[PDB]
């Protein structure tokens, strides 16, 4: 015998068991998101315990098949999922201490509130109360209060914490041979051993610059077109050529800009394009949603669903009688157990959360057939991008109005189409400077090239520079608003949304080239294209056993990321922006402050 | 009511009877079955010396592998058939029997052994498979068990819900036959130039009743030039001439 062969009986031993645990698992987690109760909580951290201990002893044992020997590329990728170490290589005092500040850190984030200094009795919470200021409210004082106060009791507790957790971090990538944490998080876009398809980190950070620096024209048109209108919509409070404020951008951090479209709309007389009255009208529900979009993935090409699958997904309200997570959340089970958790309403949104989560339920069909190990994408974002394919394909007025939804009598005009562009701009390009922005960050701090005394200094300086954000109080080193979000206390990288965000709309233009679509992109429907949808599945089997690069390029026959599908979708709202701006003057000047006078 | 294991068949010998299969309808009508040089049809009325039934319980997607010719986890080293197999393959669904909570570990399959099973070959040996070249010994790494449990679960798909499998075999040899298919037999005409079958014995003619009295163990009578002219009804055991019908 071999080590190779070796190898694959210890695989073919391991995947029962894997397969067995984590159904149970899921099974555990389904029963606490479905029915909150003593029992449910109880059997998931049972659960959660049995699979720990299983990932911990099945590590280590691995060890014993060095992968300079596996000649198969199946067991070998198998092999290096099961030899990783994690946080165990370090001390358990570490690791505890880590655990801890990372608890902590979760508990202070979910446990965030605001009280009202006129009376200490009345307090707010984050996402009831604060974000709904920022979004549904005009008044500066007031916006700017709940900015200050948030931060003020959020970060400056969350300073020291965030220090240590950087340290142990940087530690523990230190000894996986990896430079710090943000190379740890690089190193799974890195590919090895493939001809013509390795990557490298160096490669996805100078990747990623460059896709910056492309969209920096068309962002920064965007920008001045945000700051001319914000201009009238706040008088004297908007600087002409000085950046806009935090607290003015439509939310808390400044994420996404689309709360700024009732501001910003260019022709407000234009109505809006929503099917949820003719859904209410239609006497639709989350079983008919589910229905019609199982009917689009059928005429795609993609295989139907299964009994279970209708059985047992929550689509409706339980009610009162039985507390649930009514976050859309997609559920892989294993052994053909694929369950939806979502309180689908009639509107428009849910009716492209459907679709999303029905995209990431047959991404995860199509992954099924790999080994358990290898159930799982190629990218952390090649998931949301197979649905948000699915979403806009859903959103096409050209769908909408095949359905039945639309009037037969409906017209398209010039200006729908900028109104359209200019909120999917917003919804979208909008994100895409502050998500690069606070990566970097992130990455530098992680890295060391920001010394601590300068953190909140050199944020605030990316900032203006990137985002063309400035701050109204020069908060010091004693606050860590960077902290204050989920995805940055939770131990989440922002640089999937990126990679998605150029994933789904290189995939839309794959689709859409394979349609044999005419005309413009965003008219562009892949309903009853089989040969798309064929084309996209013979991806979607693949899972991770393939590198990222060799799965876009069977797709979009690229190998890297490419942001020419965002401008030619863009590119109508690129020159309207153009034709509207030769009045106003192109980018900001991080110099002016709200805090200068 | 509990069937046997696909590590474990059990065979069942079929002797001395009439082979019914009308009635396996009645226990479950989901029989999908597939037959091999052989029809269902044609077999209604075919003799064999002995029939072999072969019973075991798989998985959804191991039905597929029960055929002559197949190779898998159950092909290889818990049920095979010969490649010349004569005979028919059903099969049906049990989920909703043999299924239980948190998972129904009674049924075991072999995974892991030095060798691939012979067509009709039943080993239920648990020796520990080697799978590293130094002597095994004891539990532990490149220690594998051979058997495997299933665990049944309702909520799984339809390719790993149980399906119980049962294979008939036949068997011709030199030896007087006691197996034959379903017959048919009509009614009973009299006084008309009819054809007529009496177990075998065909002619023509028109049948009456006669006085004759034949002993208890006499089936047809013969005259001086040994031709046939009485027999008896095998359902009402009476006495009947035959005549030849008009002539000249």
């Amino acid at each position: 015998s071999t080590i190779e062969e070796q190898a694959k009986t210890f695989l073919d031993k391991f995947n029962h068991e894997a397969e067995d645990l984590f159904y149970q698992s899921s099974l555990a987690s389904w029963n606490y998101n479905t029915n909150i109760t003593e029992e449910n909580v109880q059997n998931m951290n049972n659960a959660g315990d049995k699979w720990s201990a299983f990932l911990k002893e099945q590590s280590t044992l691995a060890q014993m098949y060095p992968l300079q020997e596996i000649q198969n590329l199946t067991v070998k990728l198998q092999l290096q999922a099961l030899q990783q170490n994690g946080s165990s290589v370090l001390s358990e005092d570490k690791s505890k201490r880590l655990n801890t500040i990372l608890n902590t850190m979760s508990t202070i984030y979910s446990t965030g509130k605001v009280c009202n200094p006129d009376n200490p009795q009345e307090c707010l919470l984050l996402e009831p109360g604060l974000n709904e200021i920022m979004a549904n409210s005009l008044d500066y004082n007031e916006r700017l209060w709940a900015w200050e106060s948030w931060r003020s009791e959020v970060g400056k507790q969350l300073r020291p914490l965030y220090e240590e957790y950087v340290v142990l971090k940087n530690e523990m990538a230190r000894a996986n041979h990896y430079e710090d944490y943000g190379d740890y998080w690089r190193g799974d876009y890195e590919v090895n051993g493939v001809d013509g398809y390795d990557y490298s980190r160096g490669q996805l950070i100078e990747d990623v610059e460059h896709t910056f620096e492309e969209i920096k024209p068309l962002y920064e048109h965007l920008h001045a077109y945000v700051r001319a209108k914000l201009m009238n919509a706040y008088p004297s409070y908007i600087s002409p050529i000085g950046c806009l404020p935090a607290h003015l951008l439509g939310d808390m951090w400044g994420r996404f800009w689309t709360n700024l479209y009732s501001l910003t709309v260019p022709f407000g007389q234009k109505p809006n394009i929503d099917v949820t009255d003719a859904m209410v009208d239609q006497a639709w529900d989350a079983q008919r949603i589910f229905k019609e979009a199982e009917k689009f993935f059928v005429s795609v090409g993609l295989p139907n669903m299964t009994q279970g699958f209708w059985e047992n997904s929550m689509l409706t309200d339980p009610g009162n009688v039985q507390k649930a997570v009514c976050h859309p959340t997609a559920w892989d089970l294993g052994k053909g157990d694929f369950r939806i958790l979502m309180c689908t309403k009639v509107t428009m949104d849910d009716f492209l959360t459907a679709h999303h989560e029905m995209g990431h339920i047959q991404y995860d069909m199509a992954y099924a057939a790999q080994p358990f190990l290898l159930r799982n994408g190629a990218n952390e974002g090649f998931h949301e991008a197979v649905g948000e394919i699915m979403s806009l394909s859903a959103a096409t007025p050209k769908h909408l109005k095949s359905i039945g939804l639309l009037s037969p009598d409906f017209q398209e005009d010039n200006e729908t189409e900028i109104n359209f562009l200019l909120k999917q701009a917003l919804t979208i390009v909008g994100t895409l400077p502050f998500t690069y922005m606070l990566e970097k960050w992130r990455w530098m701090v992680f890295k060391g090239e920001i010394p601590k005394d300068q953190w909140m200094k050199k944020w605030w300086e990316m900032k203006r520079e990137i985002v063309g954000v400035v701050e109204p109080v020069p908060h010091d080193e004693t606050y860590c608003d960077p902290a204050s979000l989920f995805h940055v206390s939770n131990d989440y990288s922002f640089i999937r949304y990126y990679t998605r965000t150029l994933y789904q709309f290189q995939f839309q233009e794959a689709l859409c080239q394979a349609a044999k679509h005419e005309g413009p992109l965003h008219k562009c429907d892949i309903s009853n294209s089989t040969e798309a949808g064929q084309k996209l599945f013979n991806m979607l089997r693949l899972g991770k056993s393939e590198p990222w690069t060799l799965a876009l390029e069977n797709v979009v026959g690229a190998k890297n990321m490419n942001v020419r599908p965002l401008l030619n979708y863009f590119e109508p709202l690129f020159t309207w922006l153009k034709d509207q701006n030769k009045n106003s003057f192109v980018g900001w000047s991080t110099d002016w402050s709200p805090y200068a006078d | 009511t509990r069937f046997a294991s696909v590590y474990a068949w059990n065979r069942t010998r079929i002797s001395n009877c009439v082979a019914d299969y009308s009635v396996l309808y009645n226990f479950a009508p989901f029989f999908a079955f597939k037959c091999y040089g052989v029809s269902p049809t044609k077999l209604n009325d075919l003799c064999f010396t002995n029939v072999y039934a072969d019973s075991f319980v798989i998985k959804g997607n191991e039905v597929s592998q029960i055929a002559p010719g197949q190779t898998g986890n159950i092909a290889d080293y818990n049920y095979k058939l010969p490649d010349d197999f004569t005979g028919c393959v059903i099969a049906w669904n049990s989920n909703k029997l043999d299924s239980k909570h948190s998972g129904n570990y009674d049924y075991w399959y072999r995974s892991f052994r030095k060798s691939k099973l012979k067509p009709f070959e039943r080993d239920i040996s648990t020796e520990i498979y080697q799978a590293g070249n130094k002597p095994c010994k004891g539990k532990g790494p490149n220690c594998y068990f051979p058997l495997q449990s299933y665990g049944f679960r309702p909520t799984y798909g339809v390719g790993h819900q149980p399906y119980r499998v049962v294979v008939l075999s036949f068997e011709l040899l030199h030896a007087p036959a006691t197996v034959c298919g379903p017959k048919k037999s009509t009614n009973l005409v009299k006084n008309k130039c009819v054809n007529f079958n009496f177990n075998g014995l065909t002619g023509t003619g028109v049948l009456t009743k006669s006085n004759k009295k034949f002993l208890p163990f006499q089936q047809f009578g013969r005259d001086i030039v040994d031709t046939t002219d009485a027999v008896r009804d095998p359902q009402t055991l009476e006495i009947l001439d035959i005549t030849p019908c008009s002539f000249g």
